């Protein structure tokens, strides 16, 4: 059921949240340090309307090797910052 | 066999192997016929471990080469019966 | 080119030698009014 | 350099000692299966050469069976002399570029030079017959593609009978040469069992010892007709392999011997022209020939429904072919068994605790191809 | 519901249409073959011309991607599963039609 | 309605119907040509022989209407033998033309030739060709490509109901072609470049520009008229090739009109 | 060969007897290949037997494809050959999936399935329980979407490309 899915979830915002800084400061992102905070939050809002039972866990697994190779210096500079999407045409 | 370790008097560890065989397999309800097969099997080649004292010719007898690789062989089937009423 | 002309009737054109040409094919020559043109090859035929 | 251009092979290494190498491959996944699906049975055959490249031919081979047994169809004879025949001279360019290029990454530098001389005058032959130096889409599901030229044979036979001084002047290099045994003798041995649970293939299981080897086992083509010395090893460290990697040569060397004493005269594409297309000479002046031809190329040849798995001893180990006919003329599935992948998989058990150049020399015994893992 | 398994863009789960059908025949062809078995065809999108050479460059994800299916009701299942819009329709299969060889010779 | 045996199954069958209608019915597909529903039985092209369960030679499959419980062995050898005898037939003279021939992309003598035919030539001699009859602003005719299924002119006396092209002549050297230079122009004459079993007949405006396995094939309707006849446009990317009809039960049924096309 | 198939015929009828209480059928396909079905959550205990012996020590797996088909009740169906030594024969066991369903991972059974279960990860949505550890391989890093999904266009959905104004790709 949900809500223990949720939890889950927010645990998992605890660790993106807290480990942000030291990914901005290990990769030398020049991002504003508040910034990949706020897209953290809001690709957190991405999928704000799930509902079913198992998708939502199945959605912390794909969110937990996120941050596994962020921690593991696996992506890079090039990889992390492809979230912004900042070269795109309005 | 790199791994495999050599082990002189087979025969008394086969005891051990057949008779831990057939009693962990004492279990079985007549129901499944695993029993029946894998005792029908055992007891033959076990008949050839009485009936085979000497090595030379009993790996010649038990069709597989090395023995001492087969009684491993058993050896998993051991576990296999471990596990066959885990499975009921 | 010239026109290629035979009293006969049908002929073949392979387009020039065997198995390096185009596939055989006949060329009919009912018509005196026209030229028979090949084809693959474009050469005409009377 | 000891990467092979596309590893990465990250590892939480010590002082100087490794605690675990963590391969991450994919670098250079090309994305083939995907492909495949699109493109109808012929159009995909060369996506195997760009497979397990080092060995070209035995791929195709791979794959012209993985058809002809769901296409239920036999090839003419001397077409089944040509790919063992040429199967095997590519046995010994995967062999010689093995062996070679694992000696380079320890340093000889030499044998290298020594042996590329004569793996350039087997692109000879891969010229001469297929018209390309390598990757020669030449084996066919049909059979074979042209017939080999007349002049080809003898030049096979003044090659293979100079060969051996060749491969035993590099022994003589290597096997004696008691820096390289020090270097590759006590590593890095696998239980000869635990190879089994892996799914070890090929050289990296004899060199534990097992009897195991598929030509002898489920011998596929004219390896009935031929007669050839499996060589076993027993410590199962990368000398071993070593050695079976020359003496595999030596034996493959005797399997050209036979091919070329018995090499029967007939045709080498198969009859059939529904799957075979015609010969030029003959699809210029005959209707159904044409046609078939046509329709060959066009939308190809149907197969039936089904499914299979067949494998052969390429070089490295088992290749093997999964594919599924959907019974159109594009294969629905064709997984493709990559004998690399297990092993780039067992290397990490293989390797822990084992000094930094060591895990270089350790994965060359593997002699893996990256992309092979990759497919 | 699974489109937040899917990476899809929410693009092209949105803004476009699957459009079932069971395949018209090929009306040269008198074959029948290739007229069963449902597919999901999708909607066409913009394609244009390449400045060089002429070529048709084109911009859609997924234009040609295209699914066999047994039956209709799992189609529209299967793009349900996907969150699809779509446009189902029906089998046409042909009238039976009477025959005769003498009829063309009544008078 | 009757009981009737494809090859196995029983099939109640309706009354009378024709052997291939019942094949049809079950859904295996015989080897046809001349025949055509939508247009008329014939006789010729007897690329439809199947085997009946006892009766030693076979029939036409669209000839005869089942009855009596009969049973029929389509996939039978003899049936085979028949088929790949005819094949060889039809395939004696018809000129080597895939590569240049418009309709190479799906004619279906091709794929006729493909399931059925023996792939081996054993006809040795001299192919007849002859010269071609213009007809028109749109259809190319090529003849010599023609293979006497009539079709066309059933097509012509039975819909288009002109009956100005015919048969002509007897043996080899009958040909289906119009005597006289007459040109003939009619509302459905567009449809023929359908209807015609080879490329003995193809569009003339369309020709050459396009091939069958390249082009999409979209769906929809017509609107140079109200009457909404169902159609399949196809298109060589970014671009319309050609349009053909779409068959419909209510509207069009396989045919499409001529200006619209 | 009839003998072959007699003896895979056979043998397949004596482990249809031996373990019937997931073995859907024994079907073999013509030109000499076994392949019983399973179960989805029967994986494990076949499996587990297949290497045990009483015949079947098929060892090592050659192979776990992960077939897929956009119809069926669930679509993806994964494969497991598997190849005997001393008796020199292959097998191939198989089952389904849902797309959402976690059937359990092999790894323990067979051995050597510790690299495909990560495979078929990420070639696909299936989950496999008790597997030490899933991730990406054979991709970019996000990438997201699986490939192989027999839809999800070969052309993907993205490219790298470098941008100077940027200076980064
Ligand atoms: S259309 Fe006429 S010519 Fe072109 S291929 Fe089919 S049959 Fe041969
Ligand atoms: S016209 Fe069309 S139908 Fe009549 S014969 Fe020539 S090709 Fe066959
Ligand atoms: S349709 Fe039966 S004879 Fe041509």
């Amino acid at each position: 059921d949900m809500n223990e899915a949720k939890r889950r979830v927010r645990e998992l915002y605890r660790a993106w949240y807290r480990e942000v800084p030291n990914t901005v400061h290990l990769f030398q992102l020049d991002i504003s340090v508040k910034q990949g905070r706020d897209k953290v939050r809001e690709m957190f809002m991405k999928n704000a309307h799930v509902t079913d039972p198992r998708v939502v866990d199945l959605l912390v697994i794909k969110g937990k090797m996120e941050l596994e190779e962020t921690i593991n210096v696996w992506k890079q500079r090039t990889h992390i910052m492809r979230f912004f999407h900042e070269t795109e045409a309005p | 066999l790199v791994g495999l370790a050599v082990c002189e008097t087979p025969h008394e560890r086969l005891k051990i192997l057949y008779t831990k065989i057939l009693d962990v397999l004492g279990q079985i309800p007549k129901n499944a016929a695993y029993r029946k097969y894998t005792e029908q099997i055992t007891n033959e080649k076990l008949g050839m471990v009485k009936a085979e004292p000497d090595v030379k010719k009993l790996e010649e007898q038990l069709q597989g080469g090395q023995i001492e690789e087969v009684i491993l062989q058993a050896e998993n089937e051991l576990s296999l019966a471990r596990k066959m009423l885990r499975w009921k | 080119q010239p026109v290629s002309e035979v009293g006969s009737r049908v002929i073949s054109c392979d387009g020039g030698g065997g198995a390096l040409g185009h596939p055989r094919v006949y060329i009919n020559l009912d018509k005196e009014t026209k030229t028979g043109t090949c084809g693959y090859c474009g050469l005409q035929f009377r | 350099p000891a990467a092979h251009g596309v590893l990465r092979l990250v590892m939480e290494l010590s002082g100087e000692m490794v605690r675990k190498c963590d391969p991450h491959i994919g670098l250079l996944h090309r994305g083939t299966e995907k492909l495949i699906e699109y493109k109808t049975y012929l159009q995909a055959l060369p996506y195997f050469d760009r497979l397990d490249y080092v060995s070209m031919m035995c791929n195709e081979q791979a794959y012209s069976l993985a058809v002809e047994k769901l296409l239920n169809i036999q090839p003419p004879p001397r077409a089944q002399w040509i790919r063992v025949l040429f199967g095997e001279i590519t046995r010994l360019l995967n062999h010689i570029m093995a062996v070679t290029t694992h000696a380079l990454d320890i340093g000889a530098m030499t044998p290298f030079f020594w042996m590329f001389e004569e793996r350039e005058k087997m692109f000879e032959f891969y010229e001469r017959v297929s018209g390309a130096r390598m990757h020669a889409a030449y084996i066919r599901p049909g059979g074979v593609h042209q017939d080999l030229p007349l002049g080809l044979l003898d030049d096979i036979y003044e090659f293979s009978k100079n060969f051996s001084f060749r491969i035993d002047e590099l022994e003589e290099m290597l096997t004696n040469n008691r820096i390289w045994r020090n270097r590759t003798v006590d590593i890095g041995v696998v239980t000869a069992e635990d190879a089994l649970n892996y799914g070890f293939s090929g050289v990296m299981l004899r060199g534990s010892g097992i009897q195991w080897d598929l030509r002898k086992t489920q011998p596929y083509d004219v390896y009935d007709q031929v007669e050839f010395d499996v060589p076993i090893g027993s410590r199962g460290d990368c000398y071993d392999r070593y050695l079976c990697r020359v003496e595999e040569m030596r034996q493959s060397l005797r399997i050209i011997s036979q091919c070329l004493n018995k090499m029967p005269p007939g045709e080498i594409k198969v009859d059939d022209a529904k799957v075979s297309p015609p010969k030029r000479a003959e699809m210029k002046t005959s209707m159904e020939s044409l046609i078939h031809h046509f329709k060959l190329y066009t939308e190809g040849y149907q197969v039936p429904p089904g499914a299979t798995y067949t494998a052969i001893e390429a070089p490295k180990g088992e290749f093997g072919v999964y594919l599924v006919s959907d019974g159109s003329s594009r294969p629905y599935r064709c997984k493709i068994k990559a004998p690399g992948f297990a092993h780039l998989a067992g290397l990490d058990k293989m390797s822990k605790g084992h000094m930094l150049a060591d895990v270089v020399a350790i994965i060359g015994t593997q002699d893996i191809v990256f992309g092979e893992v990759d497919r | 519901d699974i489109t937040t398994l899917t990476g899809v863009p929410e693009e092209h789960i949105k803004t476009r249409k699957v459009r079932i059908f069971v395949p018209a025949r090929n009306n040269m062809q008198s074959g029948v073959n290739n007229t069963k078995k449902w597919k999901m065809e999708f909607d066409t999108r913009e394609r244009w011309e390449n400045p060089l050479m002429g070529w048709s460059s084109t911009a859609d994800p997924l234009s040609n991607l295209v699914l066999t299916f047994s039956t209709k009701e799992d189609a529209v299942a299967f793009a349900e599963k996907n969150g699809w819009s779509f446009d189902v329709e029906e089998r046409k299969v042909p009238k039976p039609k009477s025959k005769s060889y003498g009829a063309n010779f009544s008078w | 309605l009757i009981e009737v045996f494809v090859d196995g199954q029983s099939v109640m069958v309706e009354p009378g119907t024709t052997v291939l209608q019942a094949c049809e019915k079950v859904g295996m597909q015989i080897p046809r040509f001349c025949y055509h529903e939508r247009l008329s039985v014939a006789g010729n092209c007897r690329m439809c022989l199947v085997e009946i369960e006892k009766a030693p030679k076979v029939v036409a499959a669209c000839a005869m209407p089942v009855m009596k419980g009969w049973n029929i062995l389509t996939n039978s050898e003899k049936s085979k033998k028949a088929r790949e005898g005819v094949m060889e037939f039809l395939l004696a003279n018809h000129p080597l033309d895939c590569p240049i021939c418009d309709q190479g992309g799906e004619c279906d003598l091709q794929d006729q030739s493909m399931m059925f035919g023996s792939d081996r030539s054993r006809f040795l001699e001299g192919k007849r060709a002859v010269e071609d009859k213009n007809i028109g602003p749109l259809v190319k005719t090529i003849m010599t490509r023609c293979i006497q299924c009539t079709r066309c002119i059933r097509f012509a006396s039975e819909i288009a109901g002109v009956d100005d092209l015919g048969t002509t002549g007897r043996g080899n050297d009958m040909q289906v072609g119009t005597y006289i230079e007459k040109m003939f122009m009619s509302e459905l004459s567009g449809n023929i470049i359908d209807i015609c079993p080879v490329g003995a007949l193809t569009s003339k405006p369309y020709a050459f520009t396009a091939r069958p396995w390249e082009t999409r094939k979209t769906e929809s309707i017509d609107v140079m008229d109200a009457v909404g006849s169902n159609i399949v446009v196809s298109t060589r990317t970014g671009e319309v090739m050609r349009i053909l009809p779409r068959m419909h039960e209510d509207i069009n049924e396989e045919w499409i009109s001529d200006k619209t096309r | 060969n009839d003998v072959v198939h007699k003896q895979l015929s056979a043998f397949g009828q004596y482990v249809a007897e031996i373990l019937p209480k997931y073995v859907q059928q024994v079907q073999v396909s013509c030109f000499n290949e076994l392949e019983i079905f399973i179960h989805p959550d029967g994986v494990i205990p076949v499996l587990t037997f297949l290497r045990d012996h009483t015949n079947a020590q098929f060892k090592s797996l050659a192979d776990l494809t992960a077939v897929d088909v956009p119809t069926r009740q669930n679509r993806f169906e994964i494969v497991y050959n598997l190849l005997s030594l001393r008796f020199n024969s292959r097998i191939r066991v198989k089952t389904y999936t849902d797309e959402l369903t976690p059937i359990e991972s092999s790894v323990t059974v067979y051995k050597a399935a510790n690299w495909y279960e990560r495979e078929i990860w990420d070639m696909f949505g299936v989950f496999f329980a008790n597997h030490p550890d899933l991730r990406r391989i054979l991709t970019d890093y996000g990438f997201e979407g699986h490939p192989f999904r027999k839809d999800f266009p070969l052309s993907g959905y993205v490219e790298l490309r470098y941008d100077d104004e940027v200076k980064r790709v």
